[PDB]
């Protein structure tokens, strides 16, 4: 494995300090490295393929060295080393490919095909090298084992839920209370609605809650918070829970009344914000817990006092919310975000070779359903399958 | 760093005898000279010399690197090897006359 | 060009590894290398600007070398060497913004300026190097002829458009069947709706559709899909499609049914996902078709049944919806995303020295005009006008 | 300080560049930087903490060096090595930690920690090296005198703001005119409502406006702007000025007519867009104007005309409205953004060891109140301590 | 430009100490510094001018030295140097004036000029010499980042501002109460009148406050604090806040009762003063409030209780007010002052040479629109060309 | 007290004349007269402070004189210096500050404070210069 990422930045490295013109000194320290490779291939028979539409392409080695016979690097010198790359380029591509697929219960979080199978071998280790890119870096530290870690700009921690919990309500479906959300990605959207205004409520406060239980623990997370919820703020039919018929939602948004925000760590808070809009930190947590209120309006102006009878028909619904976005944290396991192609760099190969479904990864590598039961083998090949597309993506894009 | 190497350099060549080498051929000479990486193998080694290069000097059995003035009626310290005597690693506390 | 990076890598990985302080021994390497651009300089005279409120500054060269001496630098040094800098800054700064405002229709592809018009000789090629920085990596692999490729955050491939198409109106605009929608950067909102709520339907279901042709084909897609399109959930007054009157929407908002997505690439379907909501990939796509329907509810307690009469007036508006948004993908073609400053850097350049509009961009650069008829020419410039800008702020932010 | 940053390239550089089996001249101009540190190093004591939950940690120093001999590394010399850098890990965190709270009204720029202050020492200068790390890049630029510049995304510039403005008002709020906004982070929505859809004003047009003044000014800003203020497009009750009362607002929106957004910088205007949605460049400004108005419709089909009759009770609000979001931005000072971890690090530390409230920074590092009043001392603080974030960063994530 | 700085205290510190008499020995340790330069400069070709009405002067070198041989100085010996100075003069002249209208926003700091951008070149470095001028002295600090700072009489910290503020209006204006001012240099007059002299006020006491705010914190202060307002102790006829009328200021002066002036710094009292009137000290400010109260006379004979009726009209109005003025005081920031003519200079060499209006200074140096909008990059550059206008005046008044 | 007084045209007039270019000869009169205090001064120690909030800092001195290096100064030649010159600076603040607030009725003309009663004593009269101010 770590095998492999050297034999890119090797190449990238390369492919880019190598030029017409530059001082041999530049890369006086890398051209030997690079030669050192070449002698430890050269005459080993390797295959890739063999799975779906993955052609089986066989690769021989027998390649010349790199003079160091030179001050100013001429033209000429650059195409015989170009053509010398353009092999391992078209050979690493199907390299990773052939890995970035097989999938394996047991011992997931190690190798498979038979072409790295024969790379984690002792002879080749003579290699390795300049270990910077983020996902190696933490693909180490991983095997010693320690506190490893990555970064994210919005990430992907909420799988898809879109839902309602009444709970008050009646077949004509004429005056409800309870809450609907939406959870997905890196945001949460939450709104607590009551068709009596609190009415009959004591103190004239309907409370709401919404619990989100993370799959994998976030920390140093920066947060928007903003009340009201957008998305619940406009009239909609829905379906009833037990999908035999439809209600009326016609909301009317009051400010969220007592704001509570609490991140929670193994049920303990371990930060908690009062009613504070705007950018807040979470610094450590697996759950987030959004408590609010509807208090009824204890003054209200004629077109106000209109919405809210003291009977029914309710016909405004007294609707509250809030809006919550992880803009940024770090987690100590590989998760899709906004801004890295790891997920679709991945579900790209295998869609475009026609990778049978395996024992691992949901159809499709679906974000949501691998999130909802992110087990421990999912998380180890989904790892191994991430460096292995950030180690192509320094090459092929 | 003038001639002197300059001077066995060109002798060793060969070829030249010096002499009729005008000096503002020497020192340019080795203005282009002072210029250039150095062959792995001689730097290598150099690099070498001068990590340890303190280690040797101290850990010579005649020479030691200066002494202190304190006018304090002082301690003597106690070392196995030496005995009773007055040594001490550390001189932190008195300005350095170099 | 390839010159002009090095120029700059020289001074970054130099203002940067150059302190009070340091051992030789980290820049033995690059010292060398250095030296060897000073020497093929001085002697060269140079002109900058001209076009434009920008100044015609002329540069002379001849400066000193270096010490090979000291392997502890002293400060005395630094000092002699950040004054030969600061010429060098100040200068490529003035040659950056050169050629960052020269169009050319026939080849306006290559070197214009006659700063860098004279930097592609062959004299100066002497120097090339470290090209690791993602845009000269690009650039370099273009030139050859090879599967190039970025990284984009919420890119900009959607020129601005937000309009509507009634399939089903008349003259009171108080029964419309259509849709409307808004097309911006990397996202998109539609909403289907139909006053009637598909009363008089085949199946009591109304087909909605909405197609966007990609201007460059993306690949690699991490997408963002929800149902409902907030944007188009409110009521609006709106003016008729021949601008003589407006008509009311009133919208009341059902799940969208039965959801496609569909993402081609030359009229075929290479993703395809129903009723998927949250993140999907989209791995190689040069259109994106969004197909959905309003199905009237066949079961509607009686507020529900009460906005859906038999006959008209219809005064809730039955809406449906989708939203999508690109969260990252990889486009062969350089783009404007969410994150990148290249597009705000020439465009800033540009306005400052009041540069004329030229041939090739549209006036501002704007964006929406750009991608709307981005034909060969304006990419080709807008390449190297972004390069440019990209090695500029290796030094100057 | 300077300092300070070395300490880790040298590590990451190190616990990166060190693997079983790379060839030596890799690092040959690697090793030595390394150990002319650990001599420096040797024999000087160290302490650290000493407030609130901070243990006070003690530590000393008398280490071997490293064979520089060998041509392949074998397993065996790593774990020697390890065993001694994790010793600078675990070290560095407990002195990053040290100096990333305290905090001081008159030199609140410069070293405070006993820990700190002693590395500013000239004796140990003699180590810095490799300053390309974006932060460090900026910190000297910074102490020797220049533009500066950082690189952001969805920044942080505006302090949370959602408020009213009634400018036509009366008890019965039943016929109101004014403007509501959210200005926070990077997003401004502001709408502007007329309840009598303008049926008195002048060419029955009301004029509204909106001014956001920046703390900072912004450069290279990309922008999207788009019409409508969905937030402000749905029914709400909302407290009257004097906090006494409720208002009911139920808007109805219109497209916003004649939208005029400035961008200046000293009361200058630096760009200037008529009526132009999407994305837009704001290259110098610390202030946006967005003005609009809201035209009553000349032409109404009997549905609209409905909505608007010529005499109170008005039960439908017209409203106009704007949305601006701020993709990316360069400024001077450091700020939060939405992809930057570095104001979660220093707040997430403080929390976790209970630092009590200092003289400079707001209560929790709140950044509401941080860039309301962003004073010179806060910025320099915050500076100072954005970039001991970055430098741990590169360790410990 | 420390260069420059020398250029001149190299002639003043040469016309003053040379002349038909003295010995050699009390200017050996000057000759010599001259010689120096002289050297330096042969050779070497300048231009200067080139913009506006300044005309472009080209000048050559090529100079003797000096008989270094004598003992006396022979009046033969002064001509023939007076001469070779007097083209230094007129060239000085002619650099100042250069470099001091040339402003950038960037880096409005450094050098613009195709005189001076050669003089911070390396090979000139060897002239700088005695630096007691106040201004250097400051800049060089400035460079090396720490405490600078000035001595200004009656210093200009105050934008020109006069108005009112109406606490209580009616159309008629017959019963008016608030405060006028007068905010400009050093000095702040301000009034606070109540039409009713407190007749249904509590206590028969109406409070009044004005609070004025610095772009720049002033230290060590020294103040005259005087009660009334002599400015607004007149009858006048002054315009109403919409401009639609006038309204009568009548004033009968009473003393200002409870008066607490406030010095504060970020929102914190540094200094307060009660009643306390004559000569104070105000010792680090950005902020000065100043609270006073108008007490009805709770006795009054005949003449006095005639003014004040328990009904309207109200014919005197009673005014208190207090006049406060900054005589001397630090600033870390360049202003302008009573006494030095550095503005007056650059204001003039730029009105004289007709230079356009740039980017930075408002149109003619405007001291009231420069310290309201006192960017770093105003200041920045007012810095620059403050100091050369100072380096200027040691040779050129 | 005088001495006092030269304790700073002696850095002024330094931190001013000393800039990386000047000559060496255009300061040799200058030169001098700074070394010349180094001497008297390294040895002896003093106290500062002690009064209000008004903190106790221990000064101690240890300085190596200064080098020569003709033809115009090195920037290296500077550092060396202003390394050394504020830690008279930052000393020099926290003694005047310290006389400048003890007063006295029957000799509150004279010096007070355990800084400044050591500055009047003999041993150091070897500076006084330059009493133009
Ligand atoms: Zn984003």
């Amino acid at each position: 494995m770590d095998v492999l990422y050297s034999l890119s930045k090797t190449l990238k490295d390369a492919r880019d300090k190598i030029v017409e013109g530059t001082l041999y000194s530049n890369v006086s320290d890398l051209i030997q490295q690079f030669n050192q490779m070449i002698i430890t291939m050269n005459g080993n028979e390797f295959q890739t393929g063999g799975i779906g539409n993955l052609p089986i392409r066989n690769w021989n080695f027998d390649f010349g060295l790199l003079g160091t016979t030179l001050l100013n690097l001429d033209a000429n010198y650059v195409e015989t080393a170009r053509n010398t790359i353009d092999y391992f380029v078209d050979f690493v591509d199907n390299v990773c490919m052939d890995e970035m697929v097989r999938e394996s219960q047991r011992n997931g979080i190690a190798p498979q095909s038979d072409s790295l199978r024969k790379l984690s071998g002792l002879k080749f280790k003579r290699i390795n090298f300049d270990n910077s890119s983020e996902y190696i870096e933490n693909w180490n530290l991983q095997n010693r084992r320690q506190r490893t870690g990555f970064t994210f700009h919005k990430p992907n921690i909420f799988p898809y839920s879109a839902s309602f919990t009444l709970n008050r309500s009646q077949p004509a479906h004429d005056n409800l209370m309870g809450t609907m959300w939406l959870n997905a990605g890196s945001e949460i959207q939450v709104a607590g609605f009551d068709y009596s205004c609190a009415i009959n409520a004591p103190a004239n406060t309907q409370q709401f809650e919404h619990i989100v239980q993370l799959r994998r623990v976030l920390t140093t997370a920066t947060i928007t918070l903003l009340p009201d919820a957008e998305r619940f703020s406009f009239p909609r039919v829905i379906n009833s829970a037990d999908g035999a018929t439809t209600w009326y939602f016609n909301p009317v948004i009051l400010r969220p009344n007592n704001v509570e925000v609490e991140f929670l760590l193994n049920g303990q808070i371990i930060n908690t914000y009062q009613a504070r809009f705007g950018t807040i930190i979470a610094r450590n947590f697996d759950t987030i817990r959004l408590s609010f209120q509807l208090m009824r309006p204890p003054n209200m102006t004629p077109a106000v006092a209109a919405l809210f009878p003291n009977a029914q028909p309710f016909e405004h619904h007294a609707t509250v919310g809030l809006t919550l976005r992880i803009e940024s944290a770090v987690c100590e396991s590989v998760l899709a975000d906004a801004s890295e192609t790891m997920l679709a760099n991945v579900t790209s190969v295998r869609q475009e070779y026609a990778i049978p479904v395996g024992p691992v990864f949901p159809p499709g590598m679906n974000w949501t359903d691998l999130i909802t039961n992110y087990s421990p083998s999912r998380e180890d090949n989904l790892q191994r399958v991430f460096t292995v597309a950030s180690i192509r993506s320094m090459l092929v894009k | 760093k003038m001639k002197a190497i300059v001077e066995d350099f060109l002798k060793r060549l060969h070829i030249f005898d010096v002499a009729r080498v005008p000096d503002d051929q020497m020192y340019r000479l080795r203005d282009r000279l002072r210029l250039l990486p150095v062959e792995v193998r001689r730097l290598d080694i150099f690099n070498l010399i001068l990590m340890n290069m303190d280690q040797i000097e101290r850990a010579s059995d005649k020479i030691a690197q200066g002494v202190i003035i304190a006018y304090r009626d002082m301690q003597l310290e106690r070392d196995e090897m030496y005995g009773y005597v007055n040594i001490a690693r550390n001189l932190d506390g008195f300005q350095q006359i170099n």
